């Protein structure tokens, strides 16, 4: 154990205590590791660490990093490396950590240039990937196929290449929310290949309408909040038929096409609120679907903006004007 | 090379509710995106100018973001509402310092 880090019950507790470096005298049998809130530095990681097997779980966060660590345990499965300052991320460092489960490099500078060109793939166990708060431009091309989440929110991301999610099939949660992303930043059929996906969510983006050829053979939720969606296709919601929770709220919607939620059978709730719907024989269709749809769908949201003869009123409440 | 600012964002005050602008200039840079309490800020919300350096081919960057007095009072944090100018480079990335905006009555 070392002179000024103290150990207690086979767990070492060097946070607080403002270190340069991570510690030498590291023992050969111990749990969980805790090196946060201190100014340790990208140079200050000892050969010898990598050499412990017995860590599964790092702490490491708010310190002065720029580079993502290496001679990190060999057999470390959860790695916290959040609040810090890290902008490289290298191939041959994850290369190390071939055990690795789980992953935070949240509130930290990280960018599409940084990220070396397959250095997350090189993590073969990575189920875990949280690229939370970064300064990442894209999607990176080389990334785990055991992964199961991805959350890379709060980025500065505006293109998916296809290539991106090659070979994930594996994937259950993608949150790719508060980007710069568009419609013509996603190529085409992206999502497609995405079989065990669970979760999708893209709220506070710039999407027009919400994205083309995604995968219902195991989607639940689709979250399509905060978007610039003016339209939304007849085949859009076709072949998404386990899908329980949809959300279409805070959205540029002036009406929806006859016969988008056809083949939402499974479907148990959907929210449409703050969105500028024209109440015209246009929504006609949507007043008798909300007549006769059981009571096990929660549909919420559905209130008339125009025009102001109609304005207020909820669309389920209409009656029509026109034939 | 990583962009240097030539202007970073300076601490403001709102006072008799007139909304302040937070000021960012860097060079070279091809974007350059706010981020306010860890919260990346719309594009829409940027009122961005882009200029060919007289000195060398290296293109400049100027951006400017509005911060109302709703902004700061609807914001409930541990701390002071701070933005940060984030900037970008054909090679990488450099942030400038967090910009404190809090309100001042007389």
């Amino acid at each position: 154990c070392p002179s000024v880090c103290r150990c207690d019950r086979n767990f070492v507790y060097c946070n607080e205590r403002s270190l340069t470096s991570v510690p030498l005298g590291i023992p050969e049998g111990v749990t969980v590791l805790y090196l946060h809130n201190n100014q340790i530095n990208n140079a200050g990681f000892p050969a010898e660490l990598h050499n412990v097997q017995s860590v599964h779980t790092v702490y490491l966060y708010g310190n002065q990093l720029d580079e993502f660590p290496m001679n990190l345990p060999k057999n470390v499965r959860v790695l916290h490396l959040q609040e810090n300052n890290i902008q490289t991320i290298s191939r041959a460092a994850l290369a190390q950590l071939l055990k690795l489960e789980e992953l935070h490099l949240d509130d930290n500078s990280i960018s599409t240039v940084g990220v070396e060109d397959g250095a997350f793939r090189e993590a073969i166990s990575l189920k875990l990937l949280f690229l939370s708060k970064n300064h990442l431009s894209s999607v990176p091309v080389g990334l785990p196929v055991d992964l199961q989440e991805l959350r890379v929110d709060e980025n500065r991301i505006a293109v998916i290449s296809d290539m991106a999610f090659q070979n994930l099939t594996s994937l259950e949660r993608l949150i790719v929310d508060g980007n710069l992303l568009t419609n013509k930043g996603i190529a085409e059929g992206t999502f497609s290949h995405l079989t065990k996906l669970k979760e999708f969510s893209i709220v506070r983006n710039s999407l027009s309408h919400p994205p083309p050829d995604l995968p219902g053979t195991h989607l639940i939720r689709l979250y399509l909040q905060d978007n610039q969606i003016n339209h939304i296709p007849l085949t859009a919601f076709a072949n998404l038929r386990k899908l329980e929770r949809l959300d279409i709220s805070n959205n540029q919607l002036r009406m929806l096409t006859q016969g988008v939620f056809d083949h939402l059978s499974n479907l148990k709730q959907l929210t449409a609120r703050n969105n500028p719907w024209f109440c015209d024989c246009s929504i006609k269709w949507v007043t008798e679907w909300l007549k006769y749809i059981p009571s096990s769908l929660n549909v919420r949201g559905f209130m008339c903006q125009g025009p102001e003869q109609v304005r207020g009123m909820a669309v389920r409440e209409l009656n029509m004007s026109c034939p | 090379t990583l962009p240097h600012f030539i202007e970073e964002p300076e601490d403001a005050y709102i006072i008799k509710s007139n909304p302040i602008a937070l000021r960012c200039k860097a060079r070279p840079a091809m974007q350059i995106f706010f981020k306010c309490n860890g919260e990346w800020v719309h594009q829409n919300e940027h009122v961005s100018e882009e200029s060919l350096d007289e000195s060398s081919g290296l293109k400049v960057r100027e951006v400017f973001i509005n911060v109302t007095r709703q902004q700061v009072e609807d914001f409930h944090g541990p701390e002071d509402y701070w933005c940060q100018c984030v900037a970008w480079s054909h090679l990488g990335t450099s942030k400038s310092r967090k910009a404190s905006v809090r309100i001042a009555y007389l």
